């Protein structure tokens, strides 16, 4: 019906559990409520996030930013990872609608802090935040995704080891904008670019990083490729230089003796794979 | 200015003007006016450190 | 100055004399002095303090002209101290229970950087050679200590005979946390003058290498703006004189220019804190470090491939620049230049 931040501050919880049921810190040198630090005082009883995102939208402006350091601190399943979900993709949406570079700062921000503190539903999504950060002109706002990968090796080609198949799907989405793009000069460019993504993780340049463990993602890739990005990679791996059972598995998803070595697919989905 | 002897030039067109700067300096009694001579000496001093800090 | 001149320089002699000294040395000094020619060191001793209490050598060397701006004290029976420091450099000899001097010989070289500040043409003794000091260039933190001393000893000498002491020294691979300190040489750079042609090279970089590297544990804001004066100094050496050494140099200020100004945004406070004001100070010498790469050139071209993750550090520099108290116009005409 009504200082009022000051009431905030009067239940702010902090320590292990909230009490949040039912004015001086003791340190000496602060005139104001004597001396009483300590404020007098888990209910089963998404929606607050959406909330806090307007509040960023109306001028939360360095607050907004002072907010997202907050939220990495705020991020330290099901409908409630659905909800985390949604509003990522519709964050990134916001900032393309934006066309702001300080926006997209505290977008990389909020990546940064996802990349130290990310669920794996959470780094998927900060996964498409780093697509979004290629997509976003920021450039700085690309590094703060940077600070979010150095979290992740907290060594980025480690990290990408560790994201292995999410890892391999963002590698996945950089090919369908590949196949979007087609010049086969420009897939050369790009397969040097794709080196300098090695580059950035310290895993060399594609090439051992690359290679056969790339060939693995290829199949399942040009399968989807339908040539475009496939065809692109025979041009660029033209420029570049000069046994797929992943492919049979991703075809799944002594005759074939090494699928029949590893077919994860066929020994764990079986079903139509098996009859594949 | 780029030229090394325009450099040399320059800097001996600083002195006479220094020296024309420092009869302003005393000014009389102008506190105001040194407080405004050292605003534009600040932007000069600039100009030079951007040659070189030396 | 006269006696109260004196009492200074023998208050520095006092905190050697303190119990435990000056850094909790057992010894005295006098107490360390405590062969024969040795004893005779310690009784000259006894007459420097007596010298200290005349305060005939405050007010002495009156003329500041060349040697550590205004004048040093005259100091006289610095010699008398020097003769009980050539004894200081006799004690540990087989090296240069076992080096026990060593601390008692590091107190001496603090008391003889005290003795240096106290006498003008006692560092004058020294560059003559002294010879004990021309014995110890040709002979570890404490020894990076006795270059610090003799880092206070080179802002006491003259120009050019400054450079002289320089050549004094034996090798540059024998200059070559602690150390860390001894880096933050610099003081070579601040006695601008000859040497300029020694600070020119071969192939430093491998300096700018370990300044990336952030090896000492202590890793210190204040430690690294130290390592980033050493740079600023070794960019005023550059003017003086006038590569890819230098972008590697410029590779390790990147590393910490990328922390500059993002960790200044995540705390979103001024720098009340002295290392966040010295980090302050820091953007404003990487603003002035900006325009001063741009004078080297080219420059940019080695600046370019390291370039794009400098850039995203810098637009977050460049809007902590305006608002800091540290950075300055010129500095900031240089990143308006790179916006």
């Amino acid at each position: 019906k009504d200082v009022k931040k000051e009431f905030a501050s009067i239940l702010g919880q902090l320590v292990c559990t909230l009490h949040g049921m039912f004015e001086p810190f003791s340190e000496h040198g602060h005139v104001d409520l004597f001396c009483r630090n300590l404020k007098a005082t888990q209910l089963k009883a998404k929606a607050v996030l959406g909330t806090l995102l307007n509040l960023m939208e109306d001028p939360d402006k360095d607050v907004r930013v002072a907010f997202s350091g907050n939220i990495k601190h705020i991020l330290e399943d099901g409908f409630i990872k659905e909800l985390f979900v949604l509003r990522m993709k519709e964050a990134y949406t916001h900032a393309q609608i934006s066309r702001n570079n300080e926006l997209k700062d505290t977008l990389i921000l909020t990546t940064g802090d996802i990349g130290r503190a990310a669920k794996g539903d959470l780094v998927p999504f900060a996964l498409l935040h780093l697509l979004h950060c290629l997509l976003s002109k920021s450039a700085s706002v690309s590094g703060a995704a940077y600070t979010e990968i150095r979290a992740l090796v907290a060594k980025l080609q480690s990290f990408f080891s560790q994201y292995k198949k999410p890892i391999c799907q963002f590698l996945v989405e950089s090919l369908h904008s590949s196949q979007m793009t087609a010049v086969a000069h420009q897939r050369e460019m790009a397969l040097n670019t794709l080196s300098e993504i090695a580059n950035v993780f310290d895993f060399p340049d594609l090439n051992r990083f690359l290679t056969r463990t790339l060939q693995v993602l290829l199949p399942d890739l040009a399968a989807k490729a339908s040539p475009a990005a496939s065809a692109l990679i025979r041009t660029l791996g033209k420029q570049l230089n000069v046994f797929k059972y992943i492919f049979s598995h991703l075809v799944c998803s002594d005759f074939q003796g090494l699928h029949n070595e590893l077919l994860l697919r066929i020994g764990e989905h079986y079903q139509q794979v098996f009859n594949g | 200015s780029g030229s090394h002897e325009a450099k040399g030039s320059c800097i001996e067109f600083s002195n006479w003007i220094i020296t024309r700067l420092l009869r302003i300096a005393a000014t009389p009694s102008c506190h105001l006016l040194h407080k405004k001579i050292c605003e534009v000496i600040c932007s000069l001093l600039f100009l030079f450190k951007s040659k070189s800090p030396a | 100055w006269r006696q109260r001149s004196n009492t200074q320089g023998s208050i520095l002699i006092n905190l050697l004399l303190k119990q435990p000294l000056i850094p909790g040395s057992s010894l005295s000094l006098c107490h360390l002095l405590s062969s024969a020619l040795r004893e005779a060191q310690n009784l000259a001793f006894t007459g420097l303090n007596l010298v200290a209490r005349n305060e005939c050598s405050r007010d002495g060397d009156p003329a500041e002209g060349g040697r550590r701006a205004f004048p040093l004290c005259q100091l006289p029976g610095a010699v008398h101290f020097l003769p009980l420091v050539q004894f200081f450099i006799g004690l540990h000899c087989q090296a240069l229970s076992v080096c026990i001097l060593e601390g008692f010989s590091v107190t001496a070289l603090s008391i003889l950087q005290h003795l240096v500040c106290h006498s003008g043409a006692v560092v004058s003794l020294l560059l003559s050679g002294h010879p004990l000091l021309k014995m110890l260039l040709h002979l570890a933190s404490v020894l990076t200590q006795c270059l610090k001393v003799l880092v206070k000893l080179a802002e006491n000498t003259s120009c050019d005979f400054l450079p002289r002491f320089q050549c004094v020294f034996q090798v540059l691979p024998k200059c070559l946390p602690s150390v860390l300190l001894a880096v933050e040489l610099s003081l070579l750079a601040d006695h601008d003058q000859l040497a300029p042609q020694l600070c020119s090279h071969s192939e430093l970089l491998l300096l700018y290498m370990y300044i990336t590297s952030r090896p000492d544990r202590v890793a210190l804001e204040t430690q690294w703006l130290q390592l980033e004066q050493e740079v600023v100094w070794l960019l005023a050496k550059l003017g003086v004189q006038s590569c890819q050494c230098n972008v590697e140099v410029v590779r390790a200020l990147t590393v910490m220019l990328h922390r500059q100004w993002l960790t200044v945004r995540r705390a979103g406070g001024p720098p009340r804190t002295d290392q966040q004001r010295r980090t302050v100070r820091c953007l404003r010498d990487t603003v002035l470090l900006l325009h001063g790469l741009s004078q080297k050139d080219l420059f940019m071209m080695h600046c370019v491939e390291v370039l794009h993750q400098f850039d995203q550090v810098m637009p977050g520099v460049s809007m902590l620049i305006r608002g800091l108290p540290d950075v300055t116009d010129c500095e900031e005409a240089a990143l308006d230049d790179l916006c």
